[PDB]
């Protein structure tokens, strides 16, 4: 019963 | 070198705070003061991290702040927590790796030689949480802490970097950076005592008391006596809010037009009925007590008989005996009569004229509410909490009603009895004094119990019975005028000379003869039917 | 050193010929798991052992380190480990030398996806298509329970300062400071090891670091020469560093504080059959259980004898079960609690165990009647239960609802009991009186004139004796208050 989100990065 | 020349603590603002300014200083810089030679022949090293951490508002901004210009530092580097994150891949960790640079430079330049360079980390629990948190995402939070774990420990012999950071709460932080070689030395700041709320109070109104501004009224002792849990910042507020008030005596806002006096601009001073609206204004967010006892005892005494004196005296001589003797760390009472006698505003009465350090109440007002186990925690964090100061007075009120006894089961908590049996007898640990005063009107109930036991002494409230104290509280609560007053208690000897009422009940009939019809029709049949 | 353990039986295969183990295909242990609390030194042992057996050079590598930032590479990480052994083994094989990895922190990563992968390379790679026997890897962890079930099976991990070294390590450290003659001779090391019971090595550091800084405070508010540690700043710098431990020990001795007076002749017999039980214990070697009960009005004091008793006794392991350390605990927690007490006192020849109040563990309350049935049978069935073979018990109990367990049909559980009946005659107030120095002798020899002609049965507690005492030498020192105040007390 858990749920999540999610980020991101730009690239180096 | 390490501490200016012309320095001695007297000028920086801080003030109430003197004991963790010597302990900060003996535990982190004293090690800097002698020649380098000294340490290594003693075989000690130097001190690395130091952590600041009290509630909210209570001044360690404020130590951050002025501790670089006080004290010929090297302008601290200053960052806020949530501004080394970034967006590109390896960002922050390169931020975090390019703070030292100048240290690891001057170091390898000069050897011991090199100077102390601190640098303060403020909102420390923003980016250093807990490194096993989880989520399945970006592990930007995580290298950070890794980074940052590797210059500081691995440092490779750096020993000229001291780091302070400043907290709310120590909970959040990382476990692993609390260890011995990593923020080792921990230094709670707390709210201040009188003197320091003085001191406060004095550094606040410097300014405006020298350029008289402030009218010789004023009276500072008074003022720190009155606020009883206010912060610095608290008091602050106090101080501008108070100005406020002056300043809307010529200028009226809203009211008319903007109406400047240009000669009382001149006069402008504050005075005392603006810091007690103030005060009224304000309040503070701890609390805790000093206010419950005060609104149990609103009606006040009267002193209608010699009982009251008695059993007066006899509190008086168990405080004192409570304050004297050094074995006699504990001491329990009971307080037990008929119903609406009035036994709480007694117990409040003593408690209130003992004076001690420490004193609350349990009602099962607070309690109302909660679920059984919320009950049983607050009951032992209350007792918990009591267990702290070198005295304290605890009153414990209507304890039939805190287990939920009704006669038709018989039905009541067992827990909750069973807590209060076990907590009544537990003496306080080395060196402390308790007095708990409890407050009961079902004696027989509390035989049957069986807990009869662990009271030491008991006090009966008999309720009064001679026309003499009706006379006493009517006279007191100025029902009528003197022919009425002396022409009811003849008409009530023949009445009825027998009486057996109470005190509430009486102040209540009162009350309701009045507003009706204060002749006798209303009063006396009154007094006489409850009778 | 009982070291033997690990030597003898875990290290032994390896030193016969290769081929007589090639040939039988007896296997080698793969795992030890070496645990305990933070600060025993486990990377110290890990570290000596390589050396110890002339092993391969150990790869030492961090727990929370393993975590890598690009994915996939942990895995590639961990497979790599292995590639040295891996081939050496391929170029000879049974001739191979033992490697040995430590993994520092191994519940750090090894808990039940990083984290994940790392133990599916690692089981892939340890078991099954693999039958290298010259890899070892120990494991060390401060807390055991969080080590992932995945590894606790058979075939993985198979096998799992005192006083004297706590002076060596202080003279260790202090060496630097003594040699200068920048110490004082009346501080005594010995001394100091008898005051730190229960810290680690880092804590003696900052001990001596915090006792400096006060000599250091001493001089700053050119006489460098007199910088001397003197014994006050270490008896002074106590109150800085904490340890996290926990004795009961103390609760034995606090329960005694208002000590004995030796009023009647009764309370020596008493003592004496408590002299002659323990000594029974000690020398029989068929009576391994014993237990007494020590019965009597309450207030007749009975805590304070037991616990006198057992700090006469002289036995290694001393313990006590009060309600006060139960408090605030669920039912489910006390069960454990006391099952645990019983536990830790089966590993020692001799023990000791006081049992206080034993009704108020219970909740008993006689309206119902209500009490908590499960904690009963508890202790009905602890009560019986003979220690492990050649270890003894002596357990004590108090009560002062005897009827009420009669009632119960516990009272058979019990060997023998003991009554204590509270004082009666004026011979033992004068004894109290002239202990406790209430009064002179004339107000004293007052007390008993004008007592006698009101109270002749006495029928009093001691404490309540002691109480009335103490609350009336405020009051009026004169008579005029104690008789009333017993009288009422009566
Ligand atoms: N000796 C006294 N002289 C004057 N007023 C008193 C006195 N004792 C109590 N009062 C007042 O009488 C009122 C009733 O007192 P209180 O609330 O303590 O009653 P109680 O007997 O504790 O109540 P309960 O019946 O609910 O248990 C309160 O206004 C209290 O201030
Ligand atoms: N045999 C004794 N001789 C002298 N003093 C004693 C003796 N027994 C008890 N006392 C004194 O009694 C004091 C308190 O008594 P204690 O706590 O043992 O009472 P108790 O009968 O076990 O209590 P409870 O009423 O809770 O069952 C102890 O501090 C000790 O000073
Ligand atoms: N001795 C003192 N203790 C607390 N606050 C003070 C003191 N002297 C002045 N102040 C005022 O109180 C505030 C300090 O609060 P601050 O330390 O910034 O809060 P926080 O603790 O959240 O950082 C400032 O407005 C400062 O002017």
């Amino acid at each position: 019963g858990q749920q999540i989100f999610s980020q991101a990065l730009l690239n180096a | 070198a390490v501490i200016r020349p012309d320095f001695k603590f007297e000028d920086l603002g801080v003030g109430g705070l003197d004991k963790e300014f010597t302990k900060i200083f003996r535990r982190a810089f004293a090690s800097r003061i002698f020649p380098p030679s000294v340490i290594e022949k003693l075989g000690i090293s130097h001190v690395k991290g130091l952590l600041l951490y009290g509630p909210p508002g209570t001044g360690k901004t404020l130590i951050a702040r002025k501790i670089g210009t006080m004290l010929n530092a090297k302008e601290p580097k200053i960052v806020n927590g949530p501004e080394i994150l970034s967006k590109y891949v390896g960002s922050s960790e390169e931020n975090i790796r390019n703070l030292f640079k100048d240290a690891e430079a001057e170091y390898r330049a000069k050897g011991e030689e090199s100077s102390l360079h601190i640098i303060i980390f403020d909102e420390l629990d923003s980016v250093f949480k807990q490194r096993g948190s989880r989520g399945d995402g970006t592990g930007v939070g995580d290298n950070v802490v890794n980074q940052l774990l590797a210059k500081m420990d691995g440092v490779d012999q750096l020993n000229n970097i001291l780091v302070i950071g400043m907290t709310n709460r120590k909970d959040l932080i990382d476990s692993a950076l609390l260890r011995p070689g990593r923020f080792e030395v921990q230094v709670e700041i707390h709210l201040p005592d009188e003197k320091g709320r003085l001191q406060i109070f004095d550094i606040q109104t410097k300014k405006m008391r020298e350029n008289n501004m402030m009218s010789d009224d004023v009276n500072l002792a008074e003022l720190a006596a009155l606020t009883k849990n206010f912060s610095g910042a608290e008091i602050e507020g106090l101080v501008k809010s108070a100005s406020s008030f002056a300043i809307n005596k010529t200028v009226n806002i809203g009211k008319g037009a903007t109406k400047l006096n240009t000669k009382d601009i001149a006069k402008l001073k504050v005075t005392r009925e603006d810091f007690l609206n103030a005060l009224n204004d304000v309040t503070p967010a701890f609390g805790i007590s000093e206010e419950d006892l005060k609104t149990c005892v609103e009606g006040g005494m009267m002193l209608y008989s010699e009982r009251v004196n008695s059993i007066l005296k006899n509190g008086a001589r168990y405080v004192r005996q409570v304050r004297e003797s050094d074995k006699s760390r504990l001491v329990s009472l009971l307080i037990h009569g008929p119903a609406g006698s009035g036994k709480t505003a007694l117990a409040a009465e003593i408690a209130l004229k003992s004076g001690f350090p420490f004193i609350r109440l349990i009602s099962p007002n607070e309690l109302s509410g909660m679920s059984e186990s919320a009950k049983i925690a607050y009951i032992d964090n209350t007792f918990r909490d009591a267990y702290k100061s070198p005295l304290n007075i605890l009153v414990i009120d209507s304890l039939e009603t805190l287990v939920d006894w009704v006669p038709i089961g018989p039905r009541f908590s067992n827990n909750i009895l069973q807590m209060l049996k076990v907590a009544l007898k537990r003496k306080p640990p080395q060196d402390r004094r308790l007095l708990i005063m409890t407050t009961t009107s079902a004696y027989s109930v509390l035989q049957q119990m069986d807990i009869l036991s662990c009271f030491d002494n008991e006090i009966a409230v008999p309720n009064m019975t001679n026309l003499d104290e009706l006379n006493n509280v009517m006279i007191e609560s100025n029902f009528l005028d003197d022919a009425g007053r002396v022409k009811v208690i003849n008409e009530l000897s023949r009445s009825c000379p027998n009486f057996n009422v109470g005190i509430k009940k009486t102040l209540t009939n009162i009350e309701t003869a009045r507003h009706d019809e204060d002749p006798v029709n209303e009063l006396v049949e009154l007094m006489t039917q409850s009778a």
